[PDB]
């Protein structure tokens, strides 16, 4: 049914979607501190 | 087995269940 | 109706992917937070 069909692939993406999330957000976060340590190298 | 066409039917008509 | 609650609940899981990604964002704020304290403390040393 509708009901049955519909539920599944919100689901599914979840996790993908909080992976994905969750890396992006470290890649953007490792970059503030390679950024205060370059300035603190510099 | 029989039902089962008639249910499908039904839970299209009808309507994490 | 019953695809309502359906959809409820798929935006139940994704809600919950929200939250562990914002936890996720939280945690690596910190984790770079401790990386610059390390960093800095490596650094001081050197």
């Amino acid at each position: 049914l509708a009901a049955e069909q519909e539920a599944q692939h919100i689901v599914a993406a979840a996790r993908n979607a909080k992976m994905a999330r969750l890396r992006q957000a470290k890649e953007e976060a490792e970059r503030e501190i390679a950024e205060h340590r370059a300035q603190v190298e510099r | 087995g029989e039902f089962f066409s008639s249910a499908l039917t039904s839970a299209a008509a009808q309507q994490k269940l | 109706m019953v695809r309502f609650i359906r959809q409820e609940a798929e935006e139940k899981a994704n809600e919950i992917s929200v939250s562990a990604e914002e936890e996720f964002n939280i945690e690596k704020l910190q984790l770079v937070e401790a990386e610059k304290k390390k960093i800095r403390q490596e650094y001081e040393r050197k």
